[PDB]
DNA sequence: GAGAGTATGGCCATACTCTT
DNA sequence: GAGAGTATGGCCATACTCTT
């Protein structure tokens, strides 16, 4: 399901993780073929934190996102071999597309934690609201969220390697009790 | 007990086959509307989804299709919907499509969960005057609702819109046709019975695809046009130029309707890769939403780009052909009509609707002006009503009265007895006079109609050359040669 | 800019804990729903899928609560609605079905086109007096609709059919119990707010699941009533006896809450198979509608049948435990809580939904009052007021002089200028006359409510109570010691 | 899906065709599990006339049915083999329905003659504008599934040139004889 | 462990005509 | 060809947590 970009310099390029297929399909139809790609994530992507090693290997849509990065994971990896200068995360602002995120920014910062450094990662920011990405037109996709002269990407970046560290083992981690208490600490109701 | 083999078989099969005819893929003449087409429509309408109002969500409009009269599945429902919605199906689109409804390149649209629709402008006037007792209504499949047995369908949307269905032993494929020019078809037919098809064809030149495109030549219109039935070849458009370096290119900026611009390129890539075509370097799907479609070819250097193109056309869909088989229900049956005849049908469709409805607007109109009269008597002597009720113990009583002392019908007594108080004030006595008296020229100007039917013929020319301003437009589809 | 990613993964994260927390998978401590599920019910009702009417299309019921209330895929909506449908998941069903709904073998119900749903009886009860002002309504998702907040309930539905959910960093598990003994302990703690669970448990005597069967000992009970948490033993109904021959069967009749049939019949075969297990010679489903649950294991001849049946416990899901973990909203936020705050914050929330009705039924009645003061005036003197009327010029100036001459309030000159000139007969100026008698005794008796909190809760008490004789049944499973 | 008896006996079972599978997953909780047996069907059955025997073999719904009747096709047809002496047709009571049956009853007339010709073959007959589907599972097996109350039709072969004909002029691949014979019977009313 | 239960789409068979 | 268009449903992946 790679819809891959008309250009091969990969400085000018871009690939967007779209969530659903529904918001997918849309995204095909309005993106700049020439410098843009897009991947669809069909499901809730595995927590590679709390699953075992092999589990990951198997997995399908883990393997999608290893080709299309075109480096290698873990041991492996080439930020020379990178396909892309841009990945952008593209989930619908609702409380799930936050989950769908953590998720996917879980997988990077353990298999693919040299991309965050390099600073190619990005999440998208569509029209905040009720409707979600699959909801809305092509071209409205296209002026809100991927054209580059109106849209507003935030680059991902690491500040502190030791926090991330506890952060990620904390709210992803095996433990529920971290992750209960940081809810009791931090939620708003 | 026993049931003979033979006997199911052929009693099992006709069902199926009368049903599929007359019931599923065929569009009636009159509308161009297949039952589910319809029944999409009519739900539209029933629901108030006209062009003013809010986009409404798909699964609740397919859920109250389904429910109410189509007993078929959802995705059937939801696939009709879309397909009247894209700009490059219909040539005059009857949905209006919210979120991803589609792409030339086949990605089918979006789940009925993310898409709303609602009417089109242009698809009032198919259900325009429909309450005005202008068509026949049915029962639905379970009894419980009321469904149209076909729409008013005041532009001739069969032949604008096209149809194309398979059956059961036929099919049916008629293209579609500019606006403007059918209805100045029809406006030269309602002033001669006797027009020939060669006369029409001088309003209607031939078909014109929502997709624009080359049609080659007027002789496969001609055959279809005479006899329902007929080849015309359907051309991309394209274009050779030059590129830099002394190299040139192919660029196709339309295609064949019904074709798969995706598929189609896929073909192209093929072949290349297959040697069968020689001399090409390079294969761009370069349309964009602002640059509309542009396919580019790259023509190797020194070859001769019109001998690519021309092989082009011959090994790809880029020519194609289409098929015409103008077959749809005339009085419930299918039947294979030319050009004349479905325009026939039609204005006769057109006669049969604003006769009835000036007839039920006549009705209508009478009905008030009774109501009216009994109301000017009753505020006139007032005084006598107001204790004639108090007098009386129960409405019947009272009622009784009133037909009595005043001379008056149950109906004209009901209205009377209705009456809310504040009607009393001067305003309204002088309010309620100016209504009647326009009833009564109303009254005079449809029972003009209704007696000359030349003055009720000119009235639908009339107002299908307005629908004509305001709707017709450009032809889309150049006819070479 | 740019974004941490540390802040990132905090505050997205904690984006969806909360939403999965507060608004999907904890039940409200009041209602015992669950948003999906409220939205199902209350959807249910705004369609008017009453007992009295005929079962639904389930599509369409979903397609409504998916647009209108709940902007998630179909099958979360179906299958929750599935799941309040079946005997054997809802120890008091809130759906009926028609169709099929699913059995203990896992076997998944039909899809969406094949089933029909609408209310069960019970669950009138859960939205009784929703429209009279009871609870908090607030904006759905589009902005678009209105939604509970929280449904009346009026039976104690939380600790009733109870509850699991699997949210973020907390999750939860309420048995079912039995309404008769739910009620009769409510009752008991109105009349006594330092009541001790213990003495709750002479009424809940422990859960009451739809499957019947055994739970082992007392002791595991008390702890979850107590501390909000424990684990409770259950057993499969199990006999053993003669079937010819000088040979025997253990004969398994009811099965442990949420044990899936198939897959335990399962288990045992693939222990025979494995000769994991000595002494079976034969298995057997022989349920059916009619006879009930009937599992049967046949006994190899002179083996003991009492010690394979104890393995059977040991190593298959026909002896299973159930983990009480009691966590509910309470007050908008995740609380584990014992079967004591369960039943108060149940209780206070009946106080809450009859006060807010009582003051609701005033509020319209006195409006109510107020406009048959105003007919009434009318009425006594209507020669004067048809006067005042007809020489108005118009409906402002009618207003303004009813209200001066008559010293009506702008609603009271306004019902009479809307009042109809049939009211003035004998019979409907009796009903004017008798609507205002009945209305000043039912004001008279809400005010009698509302001065007194005993009578307001009295009559929580009473009401409680008459729904626990038509409703309340007998307890299922047994508590043995 | 097939469900099956659980008596072994061909003279007391009978299988059930049912169009919806779930029309037929309702049955099963109804239906008496000692003598009977349901095969649902997906959708429109290969119509096997217009079809070449590698295309028959090779579609999924023609081999269940094969397999589960067990007497094999054609020349290796053995009647001895059947595994039910009741094969009930059960449709949908609407034009689908019918346009169904005719494809089984081509199928078998075509491929399991004998089996037609033993009697074997049966057509379901359930309540006289709701087909099998939104339909109480206890329901269905009251209306038709129970042995005392139910009303099936047994198929009987008369003329055998004339079944062939009829079955070459409806289900064959020439066209104009089917649209013929349209023209000639369909009544308009 | 285990499987309870709310959340996160796509794939794909067939009948039927005609044709380029 | 195989595709134009309305008709007749199974099967998968995952996240999250718990019985003192
Ligand atoms: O919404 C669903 C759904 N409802 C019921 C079952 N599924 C799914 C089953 C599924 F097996 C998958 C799925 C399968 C394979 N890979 C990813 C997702 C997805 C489902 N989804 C959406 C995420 C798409
Ligand atoms: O109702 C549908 C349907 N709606 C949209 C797509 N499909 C189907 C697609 C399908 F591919 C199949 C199908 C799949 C496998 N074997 C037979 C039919 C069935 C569909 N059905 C059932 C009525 C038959
Ligand atoms: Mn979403
Ligand atoms: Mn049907
Ligand atoms: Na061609």
């Amino acid at each position: 399901k790679l819809a891959d970009c008309s250009s091969k310099s990969p400085e000018e390029c871009e690939i967007f993780l779209v969530e659903g297929d529904s918001a997918g399909g849309s995204t095909k139809s309005g993106r700049d073929s020439r410098t843009q790609a897009i991947l669809p994530l069909r499901g809730k992507i595995l927590n590679v934190e709390k699953a075992r090693l092999d589990r990951i290997l198997n997995n399908n849509e883990i393997r999608q996102m290893i080709t299309a990065f075109g480096t290698g994971i873990g041991g492996d990896f080439d930020l020379a071999k990178a396909r892309y200068h841009k990945i952008v995360i593209m989930t619908d602002a609702d409380v799930d597309g936050a989950h769908i995120r953590t998720l996917l920014l879980t997988f990077f910062y353990r298999f693919m934690r040299p991309l965050i450094e390099a600073g190619y990662v990005y999440i998208a920011q569509p029209p905040t609201g009720y409707k979600g990405l699959g909801e809305m037109n092509a071209d409205q996709l296209w002026e809100t969220t991927m054209n580059p002269e109106h849209r507003a990407l935030l680059q991902v970046k690491l500040e502190d390697a030791i926090e991330a560290d506890q952060t990620f083992e904390m709210l992803m981690g095996d433990v529920v009790e971290n992750r209960r208490q940081f809810i009791e600490d931090n939620a708003v109701y | 007990n026993e049931r003979n083999i033979t006997s199911e078989m052929r009693e099992s099969f006709l069902d199926y086959a009368m049903s599929v005819i007359v019931a599923r893929a065929l569009p009636d003449v009159r509308d161009g509307l297949k039952p589910v087409h319809r029944r999409i429509l009519y739900g539209l309408n029933e629901q108030g989804m006209t062009p003013d109002k809010s986009y409404k969500k798909s699964a609740r409009i397919v859920g109250d299709v389904m429910g109410k009269y189509h007993p078929h599945g959802d995705s059937s429902i939801y696939e009709a919907m879309v397909r009247m919605a894209q700009d490059f199906s219909y040539r005059y689109p009857l949905v209006d499509g919210q979120g991803n409804f589609g792409s030339m390149d086949g990605d089918g649209a979006a789940a009925m969960r993310y898409t709303e629709a609602r009417m089109t402008k242009i698809t009032l006037e198919l259900l325009r005057d429909i309450n005005k007792d202008t068509i026949d209504f049915i029962d639905n499949y379970d009894g419980n609702e009321r469904e149209p047995s076909v729409l008013p369908a005041r532009f001739p949307n069969l032949l604008a819109n096209g149809a194309s269905g398979i059956a059961v032993g036929m099919a049916t494929n008629i293209p579609p046709h500019n606006l403007t020019e059918l209805i100045n078809g029809v406006l030269s037919l309602s002033k001669n019975p006797d027009i020939s098809i060669a006369e029409l064809m001088e309003d209607i030149e031939g078909p014109d695809f929502p997709t624009a495109g080359l049609i080659l030549g007027k002789s496969g219109i001609r055959r279809a046009y005479e006899t329902g039935r007929g080849s015309i070849q359907m051309r991309s458009r394209a274009v050779i130029e030059e590129r830099g370096g002394g190299r040139q290119r192919i660029v196709v900026t339309e295609i064949p309707f019904q074709v798969n611009k995706a598929r189609m390129i896929e073909k192209i890539a093929e072949l290349v890769r297959d040697k069968k075509i020689d001399g090409i370097t390079d294969l761009r799907d370069e349309t964009s939403l602002r640059t509309g479609v542009r396919v580019v070819i790259d023509v190797r250097k020194d070859a001769n780009a019109s001998v690519i193109l021309n092989n082009l056309y011959k090994q790809t869909p880029l020519q194609t052909s289409f098929g015409v088989n103008m077959i749809a229900l005339v009085n419930g049956r299918p039947k294979l009509i030319n050009l004349k005849e479905a325009l026939v049908h039609y204005l006769e469709h057109q006669k049969t609707v604003v006769r009835r409805r000036t007839q039920y607007n006549l009705r209508k109109a009478k009905d008030r002006a009774h109501i009216l009269e009994g109301l000017r008597i009753a505020l006139d002597h007032i005084d006598e009503i107001i204790s004639t009720i108090r007098e009386s113990d129960t409405d019947k009583v009272a009622m009784e009265s009133l037909q009595q002392r005043f001379k008056l019908s149950e109906k004209q007594a009901q209205a009377i007895l209705d009456m809310r108080l504040r009607r009393l004030t001067g305003l309204e006595r002088d309010k309620i006079e100016a209504e009647y008296n326009e009833l009564l020229n109303y009254i005079s100007e449809l029972e003009t109609i209704l007696a000359d039917e030349e003055v009720l013929l000119q009235l639908v020319r009339d107002e299908l050359t307005e629908i004509r301003d305001r709707f017709g437009d450009d032809r889309r589809t150049e006819i070479q040669l």
